[PDB]
């Protein structure tokens, strides 16, 4: 139904602003907010139908000691949306404490926008893992959304800002935030800026404006993930129906992302299918195995040899699903939206529950573990000591994430007829 | 061909027969199942037919 | 005084309640054309005071 | 039939002057008084058909120590009406005593205008609750109209001047004036300048000229309330037929006001219906429940679906009327009058008997009660001591208004088959 977007952190506000400019260009709206004569799809999933004959977008901007938010403000896409939800450290404990002291009025901002809608389906959060101002604050307020709203769904869009390796307090913040993402979130979309940056430097000659083009990539992935909700389709035009199928267990809910065009400067669905299974197309990268795969393909093709393509991929015999489960690739087809010129309009995406990310979780675990062993790279700020003098929250996050790694490895194996 | 295409409509109205009767529009069916959850899951085999037609008229 | 007033008010209250519930109930058999009956009884408080049928 | 307008107090004379300028612009009359060639509706409800071929309005202006009345006088709409009824402290007791000493000649002004008419239907009073010069004087003369004229009807238009909180003698004056409004008035229209001022500051960027635009809002509400009498309609073209239906008991006769357009800078009646029930449209704002609702809708629309809209609102199942009574929303339709340009000519109004105002009565009761307990905020002027040395009029007003609060709460419940 109606889904409210919450953006916090500098990186989260940046990718949210890029996404809102993307939907401004996509749908028939001005940079003013008014509906145009090239509007008619559903425009009530992200835009509040306002009383100005303006489809005013539901964009809740929160920040802590803002810098780039002022550069967002002096632009014609910060008066695109203005329903009065615009509001004005570098550690997880410091951001947690600073979010603690000002939680009331921004939670009142959340409450005002929550009753302002006719209906509610989900709160989707723009976040960056250990992004500084976003970290700690986002974990605390994520806990407060899961506490205050048990009837609604929480989605988290999170990126890991790393320029191919690194901050020494970053594994602590990622461990603590990942504990919050495990137990206070319903679905977490995790991306690696290292792999995306390497693919971006490969595909073009972009090396200095890598982050700006990464914003375009994340905006296209976000718009393609919600296109079947924004545009009239058939299935899972709520968030929860889309989220439900990929998750077999509520702790394996971290989804790997895929994207078919490696540059966008006429094929059948068979080619992009056998493409996107292979890890040249995965932008976020024992043998670790998929639990469930969901694919969304958007392009100008003639959709009947999809059953023929499923025949061909089946007996090409590339990939097998999980021992205990009779799982299956789940496939949806949509149209690529007009009002943006794109050569080769075929664009594919996969949303897949993969165990490979467990290794990367263990990678962060190993980093945190060695910094826990040396104790010269926790950097000893007074906010961290005042927040937790015993640092047993790190031990709780560590034991939960180690149970998560064991659950990952047991779900890969047929030890999910047993327990691990 | 043209007398069914300009005096009444044949092509335009068959699309909605696909969309509703054969469930060819599942956005329609999803929100019909969402909004008409209580009146179905509670017995409506003692309720007169015109009320269900009337609530369908605003459901579409 | 009020032995004349309250007597008429009580008897006319009860008489009015009986006959008016009867009008709405005897129109409920008709139908649609069922707008009037519990449109005068906006679904909720006063769905009744005397139960019908 | 023929209804005489009495305006007293500075705020009452201001809103009356705004209303008379509104009907000067509305009907086919000059700023001179003469009928024009764009006159033909009924013009004998508020304008005396005078012998000059002038429709001279029946506007009785009374004042006590005038200031703004001189600014009213040097204007072309103070020689719009002149049938010779123009006449030239800050407490309820002081205004009461000053109205006592000069009651004879202004009552002779009332008598002259009363026999000056062919017929009489009602005296409608422009007033402001604890407005200073208006308060006390208005209560005393209201008692004298109810004493001297038992065959005629008295209506009171009253606003509560409060700039979002406040005068410490104001709860005393409102309590005493509300006692007079209970037992000497037939219908009281009560508005809150706090809620109207907040909605006015919200809808536009008016904050300093808020009072002048509030005069326009009150003038439009007054003109829309009497449009079916001024213009040829079907029903309740006397005051008493309009007043009779909303009142089930002569102590619940205080009516909540509604107004559909939130700014006026093509819809069906269904939309404005489901709008105006919701408290974003109520300009004057256990769960407190309506006893009876009357709605007047004025706009250019096709009413072939008002019965359909009643069908839809009935089975949308939003609101229920009172346990003991088989009540109903009562609806009238009129046309929005020409000779004023208004974008979106659909404008809706509700006149509804609501118990919610009892809480606001109790709010004033609580304020008066705490000031009665402290006794440093009655401000001890000699007029108050000379008027009542024992201050038992406050106790009488308090016991009557507490019986009113209990009657409100018992009418909300099914204890109006019993007594409360």
């Amino acid at each position: 139904r109606e889904i409210i977007t919450l953006q916090l952190g500098q990186c989260g506000n940046q990718i949210g602003f890029e996404f809102w400019k993307q939907l401004c260009a996509e749908h028939g709206i001005s940079p003013e907010g008014i509906v145009e004569e090239f509007a008619t799809d559903r425009k009530d999933v992200f835009f509040y139908q306002a009383d100005d004959e303006h489809y005013i977008p539901r964009a809740v901007l929160l920040d802590l000691e803002p810098r780039v938010i002022h550069s967002i403000l002096n632009s014609p896409y910060a008066k695109l949306y203005n329903p009065e939800n615009i509001y004005l450290g570098n550690n997880w404990a410091s951001g947690f404490s600073q979010g603690e002291k000002i939680h009331e009025d921004i939670f009142d901002i959340i409450d005002r926008e929550a009753d302002g809608s006719d209906s509610l389906e989900g709160f989707v959060l723009c976040h960056s893992i250990a992004g500084g101002t976003g970290s700690g604050l986002g974990s605390y307020l994520l806990e407060r959304l899961n506490d205050r709203y048990p009837k609604k769904l929480v989605q988290t869009y999170s990126v890991f800002p790393n320029q191919d390796e690194d901050v020494v307090v970053q594994p602590y913040n990622s461990l603590l935030t990942l504990k919050r993402l495990t137990q206070n979130a319903d679905c977490v979309v995790v991306l690696d800026n290292t792999a995306l940056n390497r693919i971006a430097t490969d595909r073009l000659h972009i090396q200095n404006p890598s982050f700006s083009q990464i914003n375009q990539l994340v905006s296209t992935i976000m718009s393609a993930s919600t296109t079947t909700l924004r545009y009239p389709g058939y299935m899972n035009n709520d968030l929860i129906g889309l989220i439900a199928s990929l998750i077999p267990t509520p702790r394996l809910h971290f989804l790997m992302t895929g994207y078919t065009p490696l540059t966008t400067d006429k094929t059948t669905v068979l080619d992009v299918m056998r493409r996107l299974l292979q890890p040249k197309n995965v932008m976020v990268s024992t043998n670790h195995c998929y639990i469930a795969i969901l694919n969304i393909i958007q392009g100008e093709v003639d959709p009947t040899q999809v059953h023929k393509s499923l025949q061909r991929i089946r007996e090409r015999k590339l990939a097998n699903f999980i021992p205990w489960g009779p799982a299956s690739i789940q496939v949806a087809l949509s149209r690529k939206s007009p009002y943006l010129p794109s050569a080769h309009r075929v664009s594919g995406l996969m949303m897949a529950n993969h165990t490979s990310i467990s290794s990367l979780f263990e990678r962060t675990c190993r980093q945190y573990d060695k910094l826990r062993k040396r104790e010269a790279f926790l950097e000893q700020f007074r906010k961290e000591d005042m927040f937790k003098d015993n640092f047993d929250e790190m031990d709780t996050s560590r034991e939960i994430v180690q149970q998560l790694i064991d659950e990952y490895h047991a779900a890969t194996r047929p030890d999910y007829i047993s327990w691990g | 061909l043209d007398v069914l295409n300009k005096k009444y409509s044949l092509l335009d109205h068959m699309q909605a027969m696909r969309r509703y009767l054969l469930l060819g529009q599942g956005d329609f069916i999803r929100h019909l199942m969402d909004l008409l959850k209580p009146e179905l899951v509670r017995p409506a085999t003692t309720l007169y037919q015109h009320n269900l037609t009337g609530i369908l008229e605003t459901a579409v | 005084l009020v032995s004349g007033f309250e007597a008429t008010i009580n008897k006319f209250d009860k008489n009015f309640s009986a006959h008016l519930l009867d009008l709405l109930a005897r129109l409920s058999i008709y139908s649609g054309m069922a707008s009037v009956i519990s449109r005068l009884d906006f679904n909720g408080f006063y769905t009744e005071r005397l139960e019908r049928l």
